[PDB]
RNA sequence: CGCGGUGCAUUAGCUAGUUGGUGAGGUAACGGCUCACCAAGGCCACGAUGCAUAGCCGACCUGAGAGGGUGAUCGGCCACACUGGGACUGAGACACGGCCCAGACUCCUACGGGAGGCAGCAGUAGGGAAUCUUCGGCAAUGGACGAAAGUCUGACCGAGCAACGCCGCGUGAGUGAAGAAGGUUUUCGGAUCGUAAAACUCUGUUGUUAGAGAAGAACAAGGACGUUAGUAACUGAACGUCCCCUGACGGUAUCUAACCAGAAAGCCACGGCUAACUACGUGCCAGCAGCCGCGGUAAUACGUAGGUGGCAAGCGUUGUCCGGAUUUAUUGGGCGUAAAGCGAGCGCAGGCGGUUUCUUAAGUCUGAUGUGAAAGCCCCCGGCUCAACCGGGGAGGGUCAUUGGAAACUGGGAGACUUGAGUGCAGAAGAGGAGAGUGGAAUUCCAUGUGUAGCGGUGAAAUGCGUAGAUAUAUGGAGGAACACCAGUGGCGAAGGCGGCUCUCUGGUCUGUAACUGACGCUGAGGCUCGAAAGCGUGGGGAGCAAACAGGAUUAGAUACCCUGGUAGUCCACGCCGUAAACGAUGAGUGCUAAGUGUUGGAGGGUUUCCGCCCUUCAGUGCUGCAGCAAACGCAUUAAGCACUCCGCCUGGGGAGUACGACCGCAAGGUUGAAACUCAAAGGAAUUGACGGGGGCCCGCACAAGCGGUGGAGCAUGUGGUUUAAUUCGAAGCAACG
RNA sequence: GCCUAAGGUGGGAUAGAUGAUUGGGGUGAAGUCGUAACAAGGUAGCCGUAUCGGAAGGUGCGGCUGGAUCACCUCCU
RNA sequence: GGAGGUAUGACAA
């Protein structure tokens, strides 16, 4: 069955994403939700539309293309999993492609981007990198 | 694996064996047992000197001594160099080593230690070979 | 007392003062620490117990790190002091240079009895590849005793020995030839060793000779005075200031002067890897070698020489550890065909798990404090002429504790939810299973007519059957096994598997609906169940088929293929076995990611008089084919794609699926499962050729269709062989032999 | 007198050595017998099992294609 | 066209 909703979301923009699908859908869940957010501010994504139903919800996301189709994410990789959580704390907050990338990481503070966790000093869980 | 397979069954590797195991083993005369002592080098005496043949590429007349330890190890050992002055009951240095052409022979006799002289006529790489300088 | 740091279940059971209690006693002290009683517990798959190994740590080596390896010297802790046991004394020992007893060993006896313990510093023997002087001093620092002088201190300071290691400096510097002699080598011109040498001018680190000479000492004691507290007053105590007093090292470092380049370099490598190449000598020999490989008479690979490269008072070899090795992959790999998915299910524990409100805060994150000794690496900063080394000041290091915070995520608690999962209701299909019956076709046998010499079989034959009447043909009877057509990458089942028909019992799946439950789920080591065929046990059956076996052939031989027979077995019941290229050679669950076209079972709608067609859709089953993936082959919504969860499994080939042990089995065997030793390959896919007793298409006096020959005779001629003083040498399948 | 080291006796457990003899295995520049596999390898091969044979192997039963060649229907380009 | 099903031969060179 399905064990880790957020993986399940992650592929999801990655599959569109290799075939250019203009839009996704996904069952809606508060931290999915969060890194919808991060994605849409960070100009990852080109917007997040929320739809209220009966189930729990759903989530479309518009994917986002350049000139010439060019895709704006590369790749989505999840870091903590059900099998294996992963923590870092706020001096081991990692760096992806060097900055070009971000981190979302859940904190006391909430869902937050690498760039964000390091300026309050503060650690958490990693949930997935984004180049 | 899954992290909760190798959690369960932690990775484990292979474990390595010596070149030259006749070198690791020591022996104590009052308990008679074996000592695992590595040492680089140990003290035999010839029990039989002669020559071997080699495998299917190469021929030729290779010189050996069957040397008995003094740890109760019983070894086929080269004697590399042109010419040599062992014989049976000869006190001979064994180092490591293997001689690919010979199946069974995996240690070197050192020239120039114990019984063992030094290669005649030798003028280049003399160390080993174990002859004094002209 | 919490936590942390080895291997083995081919070690799962262990425990009986053992677990707890009640009193008593005992200890510095709590306590089964001991005891008497009363219970019976305690431990253990979160690894008890047993076995093997090991002092532990700060640290040290390695590595990008995660890690791996090690536990010398220095410091901390522990343990032990001939082996075993005991207590005494003492604040402290069950006490290395104490006692007692026992034991093994050495030694002294007057035989009655006595003595001894270097794992203290040296040293000896022995073992070993292998580790030091039976040295000086207590001056320094520290320790014991004393009021003190002081005595004692193999602690410790020094010195000696070893290139054992690290660091520093040398073994000279400058000028110096179109380039001497000599070596090596030449294409004989010249190259090269070589500015190297020589020569000339310099230098003294060193070395030698003389001389000059440290710090390390602070002291204590003692001789003077002084200040505090106390005292009637004192001597003295505590403190302060002056004088005095001591060097093992040792005439050591160091410095200065004179004198001479004079006494002071090797080792390995140079085929590729790998920096560095030529000559001889040798000719699968002698030898080399880490791997690949060198050597078979023109070897940069063997040995020597000249050159050259690397490093240098060292250089190499061996041994050991880390690296390279992603080669156990947490960081950081895999399992269709290369090693690797258990034959399949059901499931305990365990791992993982949908949405959401509040809450908690164990995990997580964060602040502060405590602590993580010193030395060490690292960072600054100073000292030794530099460095090694030394000193000072930091930093680092914990899955540390205590405490204050945060609260997204995981977890716990109280609710809510309906999508996952299941129930209800309504339907659909099916060789799903079990039991009991039953049908026709055919084979065989049997009986009876008809009928007459064959039948049967092979490449060809024979064995065999038949005139005791065959085979064939007709009519019947018996019995066993299997179910033509239907029939289909069709259906059903977890897999193995399930095919005539009928009934009885029975499992599962699929589609609608959305009434009900409200995460009840997924996976699942260990366990359990099922599991083709062969085989096994007991009792039946036995038509056909057919291991074995017999006979006939084939053949050089045939323990085969072929033929004629034929037993077990194949069938049934019951109980075992538990293995298969048990295969999709592809574990299960879930979600996501172009299309096209068949087909099986459903559902919904739009047309169609119905029949049916059109479209939408669910679940199977196939084919084709993007993206992506792949070593390639290929896979591709029935993934081998993109992801998460759990399980199984893999780590070069052989030895081995073997041995030993264990469990299981009536047995056959199965399950678990090594090592020595050995090789430098084994392997996957694809490529180009060659080949095939593969296929297709063609050609040639290739065959066929013909004519005339050779092989027989004599002789000529060449060859072989033999012979010979010589019968000269060469040619030998086609392609040597007028 | 209790405890008790050592010693003695007893039956087991466990580890190494050694032993007439015996078993398969590996190795060994040029031994004997056959030719089982690789081509349709000349009887397609292989898997499990049984049975037989000097030996490779043969044969039966079921299974697999990791099957050469010619001949079909479905499928699909 | 493509797909699942029906006797012997040394060794080195
Ligand atoms: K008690
Ligand atoms: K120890
Ligand atoms: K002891
Ligand atoms: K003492
Ligand atoms: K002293
Ligand atoms: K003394
Ligand atoms: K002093
Ligand atoms: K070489
Ligand atoms: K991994
Ligand atoms: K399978
Ligand atoms: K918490
Ligand atoms: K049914
Ligand atoms: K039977
Ligand atoms: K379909
Ligand atoms: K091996
Ligand atoms: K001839
Ligand atoms: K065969
Ligand atoms: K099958
Ligand atoms: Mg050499
Ligand atoms: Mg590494
Ligand atoms: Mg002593
Ligand atoms: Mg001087
Ligand atoms: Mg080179
Ligand atoms: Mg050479
Ligand atoms: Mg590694
Ligand atoms: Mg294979
Ligand atoms: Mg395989
Ligand atoms: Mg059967
Ligand atoms: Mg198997
Ligand atoms: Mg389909
Ligand atoms: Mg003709
Ligand atoms: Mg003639
Ligand atoms: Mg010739
Ligand atoms: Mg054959
Ligand atoms: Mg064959
Ligand atoms: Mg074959
Ligand atoms: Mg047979």
């Amino acid at each position: 069955v399905m064990t880790d909703p957020i993986a399940d979301f992650l592929t999801r923009i990655r599959n569109a994403n290799m075939v250019k699908h203009e839009t996704l859908e996904v069952p809606a869940s508060k931290i999915k939700r969060d890194i919808a957010e991060i994605l849409k501010r960070e100009g990852f994504i080109r917007d997040v539309e929320y739809i209220e139903d009966d189930k729990q919800g759903v989530i479309r996301v518009f994917l986002k293309y350049g000139k010439n189709e060019e895709r704006v994410i590369t790749n989505l990789k999840r870091i903590s999993k059900p099998g294996l959580r992963a923590y870092v704390k706020a001096d081991e907050v990692p760096k992806v492609l060097n900055g070009l990338g971000i981190a979302i990481i859940s904190t006391s503070e909430g869902v937050i981007t690498d760039k964000e966790a390091r300026a309050k000093n503060i650690g958490g869980e990693v949930i997935a990198y984004v180049w | 694996p899954t992290i909760n397979q190798l959690v369960r069954k932690p990775r484990k590797s292979k474990v390595e064996k010596s070149d030259s195991p006749a070198l690791n083993k020591g022996y104590n005369s009052f308990k008679k047992t074996q000592t695992n002592v590595n040492s680089p080098q140990k003290r035999g005496v010839c029990t039989r000197v002669g020559t071997m043949t080699p495998k299917k590429p190469n021929s030729a007349l290779r010189k050996y001594a069957r040397v008995r330890l003094s740890n109760l190890i019983e070894v086929t050992a080269y004697i590399p160099g042109i010419g040599h002055n062992l014989q049976e009951h000869s006190v001979v240095l064994l180092r490591g080593g293997r001689v690919k052409d010979l199946p069974g022979v995996r240690y070197h006799i050192v020239r120039g230690a114990l019984d063992t002289a030094g290669v005649n006529d030798r003028k280049q790489s003399r160390s080993k070979y174990g002859t004094k300088r002209p």
